[PDB]
RNA sequence: GGAUUUGGUGGAUUACUAGC
């Protein structure tokens, strides 16, 4: 194993974000990839433990094991504001398209979210979608019209019509990425897998 | 995750999957499926074995062999574990975890068990 | 004796452990101290608690807070029957650590202020071998023990 | 449940201690004499191991893994006892004592 | 018993014999009568058989 | 405590103790006081040690006189509890007692503590 | 089952047929008054004619003896075969019975009923029919040279397995194996039936109660490191005290206050079950012995609290209610004597308490502090509070009094708590 | 200042009380007869305290 | 926390088509 448990390189690729372990306690550092800062959001408490990362185009969203999204600023050092869905369970997933941001609970809830408006538009759950360990947005125009999902197989949904819309057969093991290489290509792997698919 | 046949009929069934669990099922009647223990016998040095107080069940079993030539002697299965560096006997006939535990001795994991006929 | 060194350490105290005899170390706890620096002057706080080890094993518990020549212990811990080698108490105070170098498995943790021994650990499986060092993090409840052996074993405590 | 739960209280339980083992701080590397002494850093995620070994090991202890940060080997200097040191005004210096049978002490 | 007593009783009896200024009033002696009524309802109160 | 006499100094009371505590390592060590009393019998007892602090005293008080009789030094310690860790045990001591041996070999310091004993007596 | 365990069991059922001469002699054998040969020796009636006598003294003593002479007493009770009734008569003959034992319940002492309950266990053999019942009524009585004899002609049910030792031993039952019959789940589900009867009907006296609650204490000492089972003697040893306090004699309220103490102490339980327990305390709490117990008891149950609102007010009709059975200058009075226990937290429970809801008795509270040193952090919260009533509440001379107490004591934290709130 | 000093002043304010054996009610039956009920329950409480 | 012994019950010890 590595000492650092979540790893993410800004769109630049400019910028590395990471998390490690302080004691028992998780501490959030991001330092210049293109070349030392002692500064790292440290969680208050144990059981608090980062689930998810992403960078924002100049913030970073971490998802969290509380059921809550934060929405961190590097300079000040401080979370700007929380993102809270009504439920508790741990945030399994997240991905971003300017305002939009959707995430996933272990619940299986689909929820929408604002960064302009900091509100929860919508909230949902479709049917033969036990686990879902993946959620990515498939880059079409500006608008979100469909989502791609995977747990162990992947399946394709549409937001307005909230019903899956076609099924790949995908790894054994959990989904570990399920990134969008091109329009028509998207690129699968799992976890303990040497294999990935091109669907 | 795993499946085996026990015997050469077509009675028992020997399978594993990811709730850390191996059981015995029987085609022939559903009754006589049960479940293997997973009590370990007392080691025979005299030392107290390592483990954690809270009993945890063992980790998912990757690989399976069975033989059948030894059958109610002694150990006559071998598992092995996901991230994981010994591999674990059963015995069929007692539906028990064995006494033997092996270990690869090189610092790598389990990936392949098999039995001499 | 009782020595302040912000007065040239001109003595101040002078006082006897009752029972005292072969003692080997002494510890104070409840406040700052080396195990639990501080980072700035207004964190600074006074140890409410004092252990006294000895040879026969016996650690006699005093409460700071409440001065004689001759002061009562709180209680007399006699668990460890061996010298005491390590003494040691929780960043809050609320736990005290002795150990004994002499024998196997020889560390007992106290609670206090019950000054009550914690039965459920360590048990005959717990690994510490002889014990020769220990070490309490300044926050998350963290433990760690050296040994003869080489070997630093760690613990975390739920509770903190 | 007539049990209070113990999260919300901070006193913990007079006779039941919550204790759970974590991996080992040497497994990472190992030390070829005893523990003679430990420190646990007042800020940051480090201990120090020091011993007869002559050696000061430094190791980041998550609790996971437990990597070696930095290792100082002090012939003719046996480690006897050593110790983390923040001045309580300038946070900003960190210096480590260390001590044997001898008539000199090392700082770092 | 008479193991308990009889330490008690030379207890009691060093006090009487030696004591300079002794009142007479068995004080030593009623605490110690105390201690080993304590001992042997204790020892009484043990049963051999298995209930 | 006027009945304890004579009661040795803080000075003596640190070489009592560290022949006291040597001589139960060589098992060389009676200790409660029938046990001394009991050696005192025999006369096999080089000396005899007792605590103050004992309440009520008067339960040790007959050691003395034993001594007088057969004319074996005798002193008293301030603290019971420290003599009772210095014999190596887990509880209280009142009183305690040496062998005549001299064939000991801590032969020497117990004929150089008693004659401190003597001296004050 | 083998035909001799099904056989077995005809046996037991037809205990009492009195089938043939060699069982008449066993049955009629067993007496409390005279030895075996003698009992076969004497007949029916002349053991009636001693039993009426019995009453009578027993009914001089106490009259609701008298009722039974109409119906179990009665002449005509003789010819009363219990083998030959139905169902339906049995239990009303049963239901007299239950009621007599726990009249006879506080005068074993007395010779007269052990004579008056000879004629139940020769007419109507209550020893093997109601087994359980006499027992339940004898506890008490372990070391009484009756009781002895009780077990010696006697099945023990399967419950009461532990004394099986003792019947027909020249030693009494001891100490310790009362604990230990009392130690089972399923007996405390028995006697808590038992004692809950004696509580409907007004029959408990003393010794019941100080056995009792003296057992029940054992209970919790015996239990006291394992931790689940004590939760298991929540849901009913603390149904027990609800009852006892529910008692308007004073004897079952205090010996639920002993019932209380320890368990808290034993067991750290919610705040809401000790604000429950307090009110239910104070609900009927008329004598003054009780009342001198119970403020005992609360400022224990208070003690064992370590949980946030350790020391946070009392509830608008918690606080009510505890003034109204204790008026100030009463705990005044318990704050005065030197012997005081520690009560810190529940009388700051009780300032807070005051503060929110009295605007007259903050004078109260300035002797309240003086009279009982409080923790510096009963003194933070305090004045935390009192902070806030000077922004709120008018400037009193007590109130600016009140702070000037904290003046005059611990002058830094008194700003601490400004700075931090103003 | 901050909330963790307030609690752990709470912490070290909290005394020490006498814990519950299992033998420290057995006496009780020894003098269980003939007392008063309120003296049982002080007795009680001495043994508690 | 470790070890020794033991009581009881549950499922098989015959190939799974409903009860009375």
């Amino acid at each position: 194993d590595s000492p650092v448990l979540q790893s993410a390189y800004d769109p630049s690729g400019q910028y590395l974000c990471y998390v490690t372990v302080a004691l028992d306690k998780q501490r959030v550092g991001v330092q210049p990839t293109q070349r030392w800062n002692e500064n790292f959001l440290y969680l208050e408490d144990s059981k608090l433990k980062v689930t998810c990362l992403k960078w924002v185009n100049v913030a970073i969203i971490l998802g969290m094991n509380n059921g809550e999204i934060w929405l961190y600023s590097v300079l000040a050092n401080e979370v700007t504001y929380k993102f809270t869905t009504g439920n508790s369970y741990e945030i399994k997933d997240i991905d971003l398209m300017g305002n939009q941001l959707w995430c996933i609970d272990s619940s299986d809830a689909f929820y929408q979210f604002d960064l302009l408006q900091f509100k929860l538009l919508q909230h949902f759950r479709i049917n033969n979608c036990v686990q879902l360990n993946k959620l990515t947005i498939v880059p079409a125009g500006d608008s979100v019209a469909q989502l791609l999902v995977a747990s162990h197989s992947i399946s394709l949904i549409d937001i307005e019509e909230k019903k899956v819309v076609m099924t790949f057969p995908g790894h054994v093991s959990p989904v570990s990425t399920l990134q969008v290489i091109t329009n028509e290509f998207f690129i699968s792997g799992a976890e303990g897998d040497r294999f990935l698919n091109v669907y | 995750s795993y499946i085996a046949f026990a015997d050469s009929q077509s009675h028992f069934m020997l399978s594993a999957s990811k709730d850390r669990s191996l059981w015995s099922f029987s085609l022939r009647k559903d009754a006589q499926s049960q479940e293997m223990s997973q009590r370990l016998h007392k080691k025979q040095d005299g030392g107290r074995v390592g483990g954690s107080t809270i009993k945890s069940k063992f980790p998912e079993i990757v690989a399976l062999a069975i033989e059948n030539a030894r059958i109610g002697e002694w150990e006559n299965i071998i598992t092995a574990h996901k991230d994981e560096k010994f591999a674990r006997t059963w015995d069929m006939r007692n539906k028990r975890v064995g006494r033997w535990t092996f270990d690869t001795t090189d610092d790598g994991f389990v990936k392949s068990v098999a039995m001499s006929q | 004796w009782e020595f302040d060194l912000n007065k040239n350490g001109h003595v101040i105290r002078r006082w006897k452990d009752q029972g005292g005899v072969g003692i080997t170390k002494i510890q104070v706890g409840g406040g700052t101290t080396t195990t639990c620096p501080a980072l700035q002057i207004s964190k600074i706080k006074q140890n409410r608690w004092l252990a006294v080890g000895s040879e026969s094993g016996f650690v006699n518990l005093y409460d700071r807070n409440n001065t004689s020549s001759t002061p009562t212990p709180v209680a007399a811990l006699d668990q460890l029957t061996t010298t005491i080698s390590n003494l040691q108490f929780s960043p809050d105070g609320q736990i005290l650590c002795m150990a004994s170098r002499a024998v196997k498995d020889a560390l007992r943790l106290v609670h206090l202020p019950s000054c009550s021994v914690f039965s459920n650990w360590p048990t005959s499986g717990t690994p510490l071998g002889k014990v020769t060092s220990v070490a309490f993090s300044p926050s998350g409840g963290l433990l760690a023990v050296g040994n003869e052996q080489g070997k630093v074993r760690l613990w975390k405590l739920n509770h903190y | 449940n007539y049990k209070d739960t113990l999260s919300n209280s901070k006193l913990l339980p007079p006779k039941k201690l919550d204790i759970v083992r974590l991996k080992d701080a040497n497994a990472s590397h190992p030390s070829h004499s005893a523990i003679q002494s430990l420190s646990f850093h007042p800020s940051k995620p480090l201990l120090l191991t020091g011993g007869y070994d002559k050696t000061l090991r430094i190791y980041h202890i998550d609790g996971k893994t437990n990597h070696l940060v930095t290792s100082l080997h002090l012939v003719g200097s046996p480690i006897q006892t050593c110790t983390f040191y923040t001045s309580l005004s300038n946070q900003n210096q960190q210096n480590i004592f260390t001590a044997g049978r001898r008539r000199y002490m090392h700082s770092w | 018993i008479a193991r308990v007593l009889a330490a008690k009783a030379a207890v009691s009896l060093r006090y009487d014999a030696l004591a300079e200024d002794r009142d007479d009033s068995g004080d030593i002696g009623l605490e110690s009568r105390a201690k080993v009524e304590n001992r042997l309802s204790q020892l009484e109160g043990r049963d051999l058989r298995t209930t | 405590n006027p009945k304890a006499f004579p009661l040795a100094d803080a000075a003596l009371t640190q070489q009592i103790l560290d022949v006291v505590q040597q001589a139960a390592n060589l098992r060389q060590l009676k200790k409660g006081a029938n046990e001394a009393t009991k050696t005192l019998n025999r006369g096999i007892s080089e000396f005899i040690i007792m605590a103050a602090d004992c309440e009520p005293i008067e339960i040790l008080l007959h050691l003395p006189l034993l001594c007088e009789d057969k004319n074996v030094p005798y002193v008293f310690v301030p603290s019971r509890v420290a003599l009772g860790r210095a014999c190596g045990v887990s509880r209280p001591v009142i009183a305690a007692s040496i062998t005549t041996n001299d064939a000991s070999a801590i032969k020497t310091q117990i004929y150089a503590v008693k004659d401190k004993i003597e001296t004050l007596l | 089952s083998s035909l001799s365990d099904q056989l077995a069991q005809v046996a037991s059922n037809n205990a009492t047929v009195a089938l043939d001469r060699k069982r008449r002699q066993k049955l009629h054998s067993a007496s409390l008054i005279y030895n075996s040969k003698t009992a076969a020796t004497q007949d029916y009636d002349f053991i009636f004619e001693n039993a009426s006598k019995a009453l009578e003294e027993l009914s001089q003593i106490e009259p609701k003896f008298a009722i039974f002479s109409r119906t179990l007493f009665s002449e005509s009770s003789i010819s009363l075969d219990r083998n030959v009734q139905t169902k339906e008569e049995i239990k009303d003959l049963d239901n007299a019975i239950n009621a007599y034992l726990l009249l006879a319940s506080s005068k074993w002492y007395l010779a007269p009923t052990l004579h008056a309950t000879e004629w139940l266990v020769r007419r109507f053999q209550i020893h093997v029919k109601n087994t359980e019942m006499l027992l339940l009524s004898t506890l008490n009585y372990y070391q009484t040279p009756v009781f002895k004899r009780i077990l010696s002609i006697i099945k023990l049910p399967p419950l009461f397995n532990c004394l099986s030792n003792f019947v027909r031993s020249e030693k009494p039952p001891t100490a310790l194996t009362m604990i230990k019959l009392f130690n089972d789940m399923d007996f405390l589900k028995l006697y808590t039936s038992y004692l809950d009867q004696c509580i409907k009907h007004n029959a408990t006296y003393t010794n019941q109660l100080l056995f009792t609650t003296c057992c029940f204490i054992n209970v919790v000492a015996f239990n006291s490191n394992n931790d689940e089972k004590l939760n298991q003697l929540v849901p009913i040893l603390l149904e027990i005290s609800a009852k006892l306090l529910a008692s308007k004699s004073k004897d079952c309220q205090i010996a639920a206050h002993t019932i209380l103490v320890v368990f808290a102490t034993a067991l750290p339980l919610k705040k809401t079950i000790i604000l429950a327990a307090m009110e239910t305390i104070l609900s009927n709490l008329d004598a003054k012995e009780a009342k001198h117990s119970a403020l005992l008891t609360i400022c224990k149950l208070f003690q064992t609290l370590k949980g946030q609102g350790n020391v946070d007010q009392l509830p608008s009709k918690i606080f009510k209610l505890f003034d109204s059975k204790f008026d100030t200058v009463s705990i005044l009075t318990f704050l005065d004597k030197e012997d005081k226990p520690v009560c810190d937290k529940f009388i700051t429970s009780y300032t807070r308490s005051i503060a929110r809801y009295d605007r007259s008795k903050l004078n109260i509270i300035l002797s309240l502090l003086k009279k009982i040193r409080l923790e510096r952090y009963e003194v933070r919260l305090i004045i935390t509070d009192l902070i806030y009533l000077s922004e709120i509440l008018e400037d009193k001379s007590q109130l600016v009094e009140l702070f000037e107490y904290f003046i005059s004591i611990n002058e830094d934290l008194v700003l601490k708590c400004l700075k931090s709130l103003g | 200042e901050d909330e963790e000093d307030i609690a752990l002043e709470f912490i070290n304010g909290e005394k020490k009380d006498k814990l519950v054996n299992m033998n420290s009610f057995t006496s009780m039956f020894d003098n269980i007869q003939n007392v008063q009920m309120d003296t049982f329950f002080d007795r009680v409480m001495k043994v508690l305290t």
